[PDB]
């Protein structure tokens, strides 16, 4: 193919069901109904026309650029939209249900691969997954249709609410004696001019009570009987709902008004809630019916592991496409290890060293482990390694991991071929036990051949019924202590547990139940390489008291592979994890899916159900999976999971396709500049840019679609004049849409997004997630350090969107608005003068307060997380006075950090003084930092959990648990609070 | 005889750094640190056993040391020497291993000059490898997309070859009828169209061949880039290990220099 756009008219060769072929000239925009009709009109000029049936009997098939033999059932599609590999169409008679095939094509477009590639998969586990997971789809679709239309409105437009109604007193103190003033709008004319109705209401009113006050204030002069008034209230309560002016957020559930995030922000930011009164039948009118059709693929002697009286043994045969310089490195060998998560269950064993030119070992490897002692989550981790010396030095060539038990509980037997994976960039370790289990699908990859023992029959892991028996069989064979348990409970997830502490915890495993959050430390104390201790641990886990979600999430990382542990953790989430905090931790919950041994597990069924019943999290569930589909190590799991989602998410697939299509023409457009058209400068890039965006097929695709950063934001028409390509980083696009909302003027009329391509963005998602987290806990603890976690979404391989904040500048841009003072030196007071000029009068002290508070927060966050490379062009400040950082490419000081704070900030903090650090304003600023820093330390567990769940992500900043040690130093977790303050205080003074 | 002189005591190095000093090492390799608490008197013994790094707390209570409440050692040195000659099963029968292998702790303008050279060498060989890795992935992208394009050719060619076999089928009985009717014109129309079909199909197999050849030659460059990356990875760790000990050696007498060297 290799054609960016098809010419105006092209000649497509049409293959008829007789022998004939017809070259048919047809317009690029021509539809298949047009093509077919004109074809069968042209076909009369060719021989054997008698054999042709009426065109109604046939459809077109052709090959796509994805190599798919696609049946073009949907004949309303356009020739240029077919993704044809070559311009030809084969006339054939349709076979198979039309709706499945038209749906499969739009699913394949959304997930990015032809669904038929799943049909052609040998693995039984793949076919079992896409068959068995359909029950999670049906019960999610049945659930959302129970109480239609309201239940369907709750699915597509779920309440955006905080986790609890109780306002933090810091926020409640802004209310007018516990009341809030709101303005309610009505569109009262065909020309659509609006009427106001301002109310003052108790902050905890539910939306229906707000409707009752609106009608009370409107009827105050109607002299209505108390009974007749209630008839008006009952009517409007049952006939209208409230909407946020400017975006698609609706108050459909009877939560207190103050815990709707839009309005708790208006209380925080002292703004005026603007709500539109809307007929709920007009809302339901924009929710077309959808149905979950069950797909076509939903149709159509052993012995125990504990009776194999032998030690483990695995054979390494040979390897194929190994890429080594025969004359540079001496020999190669296969390294192996038996692992349970990250813990090796026994010492590692290598094959002999063999010449490069003959990767032949034919070795049985013996492991120091009695087969019955194998834990269910046990797995084999291997790699081909090279050696050279003159010290001896090793380094790996490729790796691969294998589950010793498959998804059916059976123990692997017989020969097995395993195509290995490239070693990840910047990994020297010989094995990669945190990588995925699986074989590399790519061709000409080094294939390592193995063999497992065959014990005369298929071996199965024992049933839990037998395990609890052995537990009862094995078990038959105070004040200072409970302070020990409480003390060990306090320590963070990555604390050092000594051998004395381990078997102390295990010795008191029955008294640990009184302190349920001790479970992670206790599970790490188990001898997982012993059938006995594991059997007893299953019995404890079976009746273990549930723990808070943010501690259960720990048990889903790579240190806790056992399916009983993970099952307990998932049951904690699906009972305690609110949809709010689920949506907030979704990035980590999607990542730890990678650690899962098998496709069908309790976590993925949890995430899928909640994703098919809450379209707010289902949206980001899709993009977090879609953004990673390029990676072949996880392409299959996420692909099948995306299939099950797009097959049941309902009418929202139509909107996801518009987003995917729009993002596609943005990456294709940006690729042409950043990779091909590199010779040309900015001004010639601009005139080039607009000509692309003048095209109708581009405008039609980049206008009228939902924002991936927040689907409640509609992106209408483009303001081409405001669009531009920025002069920074890898030349990102600045895009601007009109907000088509009926009342856009009350929120924002310009929606501006930055589209960047070339550098990894999921460092930013994590740090921006973290920043939002530590902002939320400061507010709840009485610190009003306003942070700015602007929106950011990775949509593909080093490509994504960034929410730009209005009325903001870099401090570099502000220094350029002032003058010079020292020789070739900007005036350090320029920043303060700029805040004075934009906050004249009584709003001056406020801006300096907002600057000092927001500054304090970002100083603590950057120091803790190790964000380096902080300079004047990635530090920004609003006209408001709020300060925030951008471009979080690094963290954990990934350089092969100081406490940043420049004179320009000090002269704002000190309101322009000369003895900056000796002012009372600066000593107040230090107090903010010391309090903020300490507050993070007392929540350090959930921050370390958030990082440890992302270890398999592929972000080079954190490849191993040792990389998370940077945050244990900045927070000084192995010391006392009083040693931490001194450490933090010194890190601040050491910068002065 | 004093702890400060013992080869296997390393002071306040980090847990993360004994992990790097014990990786892929044999059972019985051991160090002793100051506890991560960095509080006076406390130490932690770390020994390898079963491919893992076991942490043993060394308790201190009134000038004597030990792992358990019977602290029966006047010094940390004699505590370590006892278990250097007796199995730790004497303390915990699970740990049937003795301290077999202590990790020893040694193995001005001119060193600043040599640190600068090895660092320059390391940095530019780090750029050497970072360049091949982007060429390795850039070549990987182009290969798997050329592979799908070849499977696209396969599908079109399969669809066209069945078009030939349906032409040769449904045309046979009509050609045979035309020839005995003496209608050469109607036969030439069928051959004119058959030959055009047979010409386009051969144009497509030629485009497949030209890509098969373009791919097979690029998939070999791909393997060769892997060859010479695997040749740089070991030399790159070597260059790193020398600069690290040079920078530490120079940290003992020239902090002012490294502050300006690089």
């Amino acid at each position: 193919w290799g054609i960016h756009l098809m010419p105006p008219r092209i000649l497509v060769e049409c293959l008829l069901p007789n022998g004939m072929i017809v070259t048919l000239e047809c317009l690029r925009e021509a539809t298949l109904i047009t093509i077919k009709h004109e074809l069968f009109k042209e076909a009369r000029k060719y021989p054997l026309h008698q054999l042709l049936q009426d065109e109604s009997s046939y459809i077109f098939v052709s090959v796509t650029q994805e190599a798919e033999r696609e049946e073009f059932f949907d004949e309303t599609r356009r020739l240029c939209d077919l993704r044809l590999f070559q311009p030809f169409l084969k006339v054939i008679e349709p076979v198979g249900n039309r709706e499945e095939k038209i749906l499969n094509r739009e699913i394949g477009f959304a997930i990015g691969m032809p669904v038929c590639e799943f049909d052609m998969v040998k693995d039984p586990e793949v076919q079992d997954f896409r068959r068995n997971i359909l029950n999670v789809c049906k019960e999610a679709v049945d659930l959302r249709d129970l109480n239609s239309p309201h239940s369907r409105a709750m699915y597509v437009y779920p309440p955006n609410v905080e986790s609890s109604p109780e306002l933090p007193k810091h926020i409640y103190n802004k209310l007018d004696k516990g009341q809030i003033i709101v303005v309610i709008w009505v569109i009262v004319s065909p020309n659509n001019d609006k009427q106001k109705y301002t109310l003052k209401i108790n902050h905890d009113c539910v939306p229906e009570q707000v409707i009752a006050e609106a009608i009370r204030k409107k009827t105050r002069s109607m002299l209505l009987s108390s009974e007749q008034l209630k008839l008006c209230v009952l009517e409007y309560q049952g006939k209208y709902i409230l909407k946020v002016c400017g975006c698609d957020e609706y108050f459909l559930e009877k939560y207190p008004l103050s815990q709707y995030k839009y309005i708790r922000s208006c209380i925080m930011l002292g703004r005026m809630p603007n709500l539109m009164l809307m007929a709920k039948e007009s809302l339901y009118s924009q929710l077309p019916m959808d149905c979950f059709t069950m797909p076509s693929y939903s149709r159509r002697s052993t012995k125990s592991l504990w009776v194999i009286n032998s030690a483990l043994r695995i054979k390494i045969l040979c390897a194929t496409y190994v890429n080594v310089n025969i004359r540079d490195i001496d020999k190669i060998y296969v390294r192996t290890g038996i692992y349970h998560g990250g813990e090796p269950l026994c010492d590692n064993v290598n094959t002999q060293r063999v010449p490069c030119s003959n990767p032949r070992w034919n070795e049985w490897l013996n492991y120091d482990i009695y087969i019955p002692d194998l834990p269910r989550a046990a797995r084999l981790c291997l790699s081909i390694c090279s050696v050279k010396g003159r010290k001896e030095e090793h380094c790996p060539l490729a790796w691969g991991n294998i589950n010793l038990f498959d998804y059916t509980d059976t123990l692997v037997s017989g020969k097995m071929a395993l195509n290995l994976w490239p070693v990840p960039h910047g990994l020297e370790d010989l094995l990669n036990p945190i990588g995925v289990t699986g074989s590399n699908p790519n061709k000409e990859t080094p294939c390592l051949e193995l063999e497992f023992d065959w014990f005369s029959s298929v071996v199965k892991f024992p049933d839990m019924s037998v395990i609890e028996e052995h537990a009862n069989w094995s078990v038959s064979r105070r004040e200072n202590d409970k302070e020990q348990l409480k003390a060990i409970s306090t320590r963070d997830p990555l604390s050092e547990i000594t051998e004395q502490e381990k078997d102390f915890l295990w010795s008191h495993r029955h008294y640990c139940v009184t302190i349920p959050e001790i479970l992670p430390k206790l599970l790490l104390s188990v001898k997982w390489n012993s059938r006995d201790e594991v059997a007893q641990m299953y019995c404890l886990v079976k009746d273990w008291p549930p723990i808070k979600p943010e501690q259960a999430m720990e048990l889903l990382d790579c240190n806790y592979p056992d399916p009983m542990v993970r099952g307990f953790a998932v049951r904690c989430l699906e009972k305690y994890l609110t949809d709010d905090k689920l949506s907030q931790y979704l990035i980590q919950l999607v990542q730890v899916l990678k650690y899962e041994q098998y496709l069908d597990n309790l976590l993925v069924r949890f995430l899928l159900k909640k994703a098919l019943t809450n379209q707010r999290i289902g949206h980001f569930f899709f993009w977090h999976l879609k953004s990673e589909m390029h990676n072949k190590t996880v392409s299959q799991r996420f692909g099948l999971l995306l299939e099950s989602y797009c097959r049941a998410c309902g009418m929202y697939l139509k909107h996801l396709n518009r987003q995917v299509e729009a993002m596609e023409k943005l990456i294709n457009l940006t690729d042409i500049l950043k990779q091909e058209k590199k010779d040309e400068t900015q001004k010639v890039q601009m005139k080039f840019l607009v000509e692309q965006m003048r095209r109708p097929d581009f405008m039609d695709a980049l206008q009228g679609f939902l924002s991936p950063l927040n689907p409640a934001h509609q992106l209408g028409n483009l303001r081409l004049e405001e669009c531009r390509i920025m002069s920074s980083a890898k030349r990102p696009l600045w895009l601007n849409w009109e907000n088509p909302d009926i009342m856009s003027e009350l929120l924002f009329q310009n929606n501006e997004i930055i589209f960047k391509n070339g550098d990894d963005l999921r460092q930013d998602m994590l740090t921006l997630q973290i920043i939002r987290i530590m902002e939320n806990i400061w507010q709840n603890q009485g610190l009003d350090l306003r942070m700015l976690p602007y929106g950011c979404l990775s949509i593909g391989d080093c490509v994504g969107l960034i929410e730009v904040v209005r009325n903001s500048h870099t401090i570099m841009q502000i220094q350029c608005k002032g003058g010079l003072k020292g020789a070739l030196q900007f005036n350090s007071h320029t920043l303060h003068q700029w805040l004075k000029d934009k906050n004249k009068g009584e709003i001056y002290d406020a801006a300096i307060d907002l600057f000092t508070r927001s500054c304090a927060g970002y100083c603590v966050a950057t120091f803790i997380l190790g964000i380096g490379d902080r300079h004047n062009s990635n530090i920004m400040v609003k006209d408001d006075g709020q300060l925030f950082h951008i471009d979080f490419g690094h963290f954990l000081d990934h350089k092969k950090v100081p406490f940043v704070l420049t004179q320009d900030f000090l002269i704002v903090i000190s309101k322009g003084a000369q003895e900056c650090t000796k002012t009372r304003e600066f000593e107040r600023f230090q107090e903010m930092c010391y309090k903020a820093y300490l507050a993070i330390r007392q929540h350090a567990n959930l921050f370390i959990n958030l990082f440890s769940m992302m270890l398999g992500s592929g972000m080079p900043e954190l490849q191993s648990f040792d990389d998370i040690a940077y945050i244990r130093k900045t927070l000084a977790l192995d010391k006392t609070e009083q040693e931490a303050l001194e450490y933090f205080m010194k890190q601040m003074n050491d910068a002065r | 005889m004093s702890l400060q002189d013992a080869e296997w005591y390393w002071g306040d190095i980090s847990r993360e750094e004994v992990n790097e000093k014990l990786r892929d090492t044999a059972d019985g390799t051991f160090l002793v640190r100051d506890a991560s608490t960095k509080m006076h008197g406390d130490y932690t013994l770390t020994l390898r056993k079963g491919g893992n790094n076991k942490l043993i707390k060394i308790f201190h209570r009134d000038g004597k040391y030990g792992f358990s409440d019977p602290l029966t050692f006047s010094s940390v040195v004699e505590l370590i020497n006892h278990y250097r000659n007796e199995s730790l099963a004497q303390y915990n029968p699970k740990l049937d291993v003795k301290l077999l292998y202590p990790v020893s702790k040694y193995q001005i303008e001119a060193v600043g000059k040599k640190l600068h050279e090895y660092n320059t060498q390391f940095q530019e060989k780090s750029r050497e490898y970072d360049r091949l890795y982007e060429e390795y992935t850039r070549t990987s992208q182009e290969i798997q997309m050329k592979r799908t394009a070849i499977e696209a050719f396969n599908e079109t060619i399969k669809i066209f070859e069945e078009q030939c076999q349906t032409q040769e089928r449904y045309s046979k009985e009509y050609i045979e009828k035309f020839k005995r009717e003496g209608n050469e014109k109607e036969i030439q129309r069928i051959m004119h169209n058959y030959d055009k079909l047979k010409s386009r199909i051969s144009e497509i197999i030629d485009s497949r061949r030209r890509l098969e050849e373009d791919l097979k030659k690029q998939a070999a460059e791909y393997r060769e880039i892997d060859k010479r990356m695997n040749s740089i990875k070991p030399d790159l760790i070597q260059l790193r290990k020398t600069r690290d000990q040079y920078l530490m050696w120079l940290t003992q007498k020239g902090v002012r220099q490294k502050k300006l060297n690089e």
